[PDB]
RNA sequence: GGUGAAAUUCUUGGAUUUAUUGAAGACUAACUACUGCGAAAGCAUUUGCCAAGGACGUUUUCAUUAAUCAAGAACGAAAGUUAGGGGAUCGAAGAUGAUCAGAUACCGUCGUAGUCUUAACCAUAAACUAUGCCGACUAGGGAUCGGGUGGUGUUUUUUUAAUGACCCACUCGGCACCUUACGAGAAAUCAAAGUCUUUGGGUUCUGGGGGGAGUAUGGUCGCAAGGCUGAAACUUAAAGGAAUUG
């Protein structure tokens, strides 16, 4: 396998770490941490302007890093950078996300999956798609075994969550989504209005994830990074 | 069909062509005749993958 | 040319097609607490010790 | 003659059952024929758990798990140490082991 | 043989039978 | 205190590539596979070629100065196995053991919703 | 990269791998069940519109309008045909590497038709429950789906009502399941394949030893492939079903 390449160019050393230059990723206001990493770029030379070479970069961390507690700890958080200045590299929230171990976690056998998604503009234009997902339960002395809803249940819990989640959007820009799905409230405020059709257990919203963004205003970001 | 002076395909005992007549496209006006600059002939198979 | 010495706790069984390799979990003397599974070819014992030319690999065990 | 009365499978009043590729062999097999074992085990083994710990910060992190459910056709689990073959009397049993 | 493959057999027998028939009318 | 990367670990048959990189992902660091330490064409896929893989991205990365790793086991996924290779959970136990620190522990397998088609025609590979 | 192992193949022109995007077409995973709907074929993301349907409930209406059906008619998987669109993936053919005594196969890499869709054909399938439809009666038991009834039954609203979701009892209809053998069967097995020498509820269709043979021929339908109908000469003493012991 080593020993075996027949040939390696088709027509017929320098250390790439000496020439890089680490900074630092700093998270949005509505986070507890603020110190996500560090990341590398070549330094920038007359015509390449590594600061260019940094401003499209994504990073993904997890909420509990941000907020120290484990309480979030499958909660994936994606943060995309949108402005650099002095090796203190300024993202903003790009997307929430689940891992994939807690996910499959929930989706069990006898008990119906119910899922919903909203394509939803928030107040600042930001335009977002939010998924929502809940699982049925047994109730207390139940003795049959499944726990099945009846797809008219369905219909109707699909219908009351995609009115939720538009509603807690519109009226809130970016930041207080940020600090909506922190606490959780949209999944105590979902069960509340679906426990009258049916139990609902796991209602641990879903991924979020931006369609479009407005206008960079390097003033907005700014006012986040006090 | 023709003879060799109004074509280039014309003359001969049998009728054929004698040359590919796949042309370049810096031909001149009396070469162009046939596939003009052809990137590929015979009868096309599969998506155009454009 | 770093070699390591542990110490047999617990004979597992036979394998390999002919049964002539024994596979034994064995316990390392320094750094102790810490337990290896490793095939051997010759006939093993209780409180063996032996000398693994490499130690960071979990062997293969039947099961 | 007929060897079992579902003869090998669970389509009673299905019609047609819409199949599944096999994952060992990629063989087409109706659902309800195919033999779905589900897979769930730790992020990693009940050794390395041993030397992950230690060397992990966030200490006691998860040890999350692994989940997939594997479909298997009649062929493909004989050969893999299942369902393999049973006597006249013991095949009408329904129960897990 | 396989009786799928003698009614393949016998298919391809009846397309000749079809075509040497043909010749006279 | 500690600088992150991500492991990456894409554990497979046939193969297994270790690759720390960036938070972000995009600067890749130490780039090694199992391939690369045994020669045999058919032991690419083993826990021990895993294993000196793992080590040598692990040692390249105190020279870069990255001493924690976060860590993404993967399989081949898609419309294949979707099963981890025999080497990729040796190669993070090598990981583990080298000095370096291990955070959020992910299976990153792409699962699909039921995509085009598996190949191998309907009456499977019959070997 | 792929394999039991390799080779064809791709790579310093950066392959594989990582990250950010964009396009295309197909599919509808996990949830998914000895569960549901449809005449069968068949049918699994969300929402809107259109028409349909079974069961249940009913002190509504009509009143025998019914059951099964030659002829005849509608629908009818996949593959295939015609013409447009589309053409990602997989992939009859074909090209290749390998295996082999050979290997025009199984394994590997490509890959055309096809796969997808619109308009029209084809009319087949182990199209199977290998079990025609309608009707009555005959043993027990639990579970489940849909509807309904009853119970000061449990929980959520507004402690509190009604609903919703559960629990208990009954019931009508459905998909099946467990036990037994009154009975049936050559047996395997069967709550129907039972109420059949104590032989008759109504009705449709098909078979009469094995080959030749679903072949020839003549018709008829199809663009074609083919479909439906369908012999004879000849030949033979056994083919065949279920179980038994090796
Ligand atoms: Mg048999
Ligand atoms: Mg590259
Ligand atoms: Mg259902
Ligand atoms: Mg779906
Ligand atoms: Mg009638
Ligand atoms: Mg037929
Ligand atoms: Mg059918
Ligand atoms: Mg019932
Ligand atoms: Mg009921
Ligand atoms: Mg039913
Ligand atoms: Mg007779
Ligand atoms: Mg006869
Ligand atoms: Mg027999």
């Amino acid at each position: 396998a080593v020993g075996k390449n027949k040939r390696l160019s088709k027509g017929k050393v320098v250390d790439p770490f000496t020439r890089k230059e680490w900074f630092d990723i700093k998270a949005p206001s509505t986070f507890e941490n603020r110190n996500v990493g560090k990341t590398l770029v070549n330094k920038s030379t007359g015509l390449k302007s590594a600061s260019d070479a940094l401003k499209g970069r994504v990073v993904e961390v997890c909420l509990a890093d941000l907020q120290g507690s484990e309480d979030h700890s499958f909660r994936k958080i994606k943060l995309r950078v949108d402005e650099v200045q002095g090796k203190n590299l300024l993202t903003n929230f790009h997307g929430m996300d689940f891992t994939t171990d807690k996910l499959r976690s929930m989706v069990r056998k006898w008990q119906t999956l119910i899922e919903a998604n909203v394509t939803v503009k928030t107040s600042d234009d930001y335009v977002l798609r939010i998924f929502a997902i809940a699982f049925t339960r047994k109730q207390a002395n139940q003795v049959k075994r499944h726990s099945y809803a009846q797809s008219s249940h369905i219909r109707a819990i699909r219908k009351v969550i995609s009115e939720i989640l538009t509603k807690e959007v519109q009226g809130s820009t970016l930041a207080q989504l940020t600090s909506k799905l922190i606490p959780e409230v949209i999944n105590k405020e979902i069960e509340n209005a679906t426990k009258d059709i049916f139990p609902l257990q796991n209602i641990h919203v879903r991924k979020v994830k931006l369609l479009k963004q407005p206008k960079f205003d390097v003033g907005a970001l700014m006012a986040l990074h006090g | 069909a023709m003879n060799p002076v109004d074509h280039p395909h014309g003359g001969g005992n049998h009728q054929h062509i004698g040359k590919a007549s796949t042309i370049s496209r810096g031909a001149v006006s009396g070469q162009k005749a046939g596939l003009i600059a052809a990137r590929r002939t015979g009868l096309l198979r599969g998506s155009q993958k454009t | 040319t770093p070699v390591t010495l542990a110490k047999v706790i617990k004979v597992l069984g036979r394998t390999g097609s002919r049964g002539g390799v024994t596979q034994v979990r064995v316990e390392f003397l320094e750094d102790t607490s810490r337990t290896i599974v490793r095939n051997v070819k010759g006939p093993v014992r209780e409180n063996d010790i032996l000398v693994l030319m490499e130690s960071e690999r979990e062997a293969r065990r039947l099961r | 003659p007929k060897k079992r009365a579902s003869n090998g499978r669970n389509k009673k009043g299905r019609g047609h059952v819409k199949p599944v590729r096999c994952v060992n062999c990629s063989k087409s097999i109706p659902k309800d024929k195919a033999i779905k074992r589900m897979a769930i085990r730790n992020i990693v083994e009940a050794a390395a758990v041993r030397d992950l710990s230690e060397a992990s910060v966030y200490p006691e992190y998860a040890l999350p798990k692994t989940y997939n459910k594997l479909h298997y056709c009649v062929s493909c689990a004989i050969h893999a140490r299942i369902v393999r073959v049973r006597s006249r009397e013991d095949r009408k049993n329904r129960a897990p082991p | 043989m396989r009786a799928k493959w003698r009614k393949k057999r016998t298919r391809r027998l009846k397309r000749k039978r079809r075509k040497v028939r043909a010749r006279s009318k | 205190s500690q600088v992150f990367g991500v492991a990456r670990i894409y554990a497979s048959f046939n193969d297994t590539f270790v690759h720390v990189t960036d938070l972000s992902g995009k600067e890749t660091i130490a780039r090694v596979t199992g391939g690369m330490k045994v020669k045999a064409d058919r032991d690419e896929s083993s826990p021990y070629a895993a294993m000196l893989a793992a080590q040598d991205v692990a040692a390249k990365c105190k020279e870069v100065g990255i001493t924690a790793v976060h860590v993404k086991i993967r399989a081949t996924g898609g419309t294949r196995t979707k099963t981890p290779g025999p080497g990729g959970q040796a190669a993070l136990r090598a990981l583990a053991r080298s000095g370096l620190r291990i955070g959020r522990i992910e299976d990153v397998t792409p699962v699909p919703s039921d995509s085009t088609r598996k190949k191998g025609g309907r009456r499977g590979r019959r070997l």
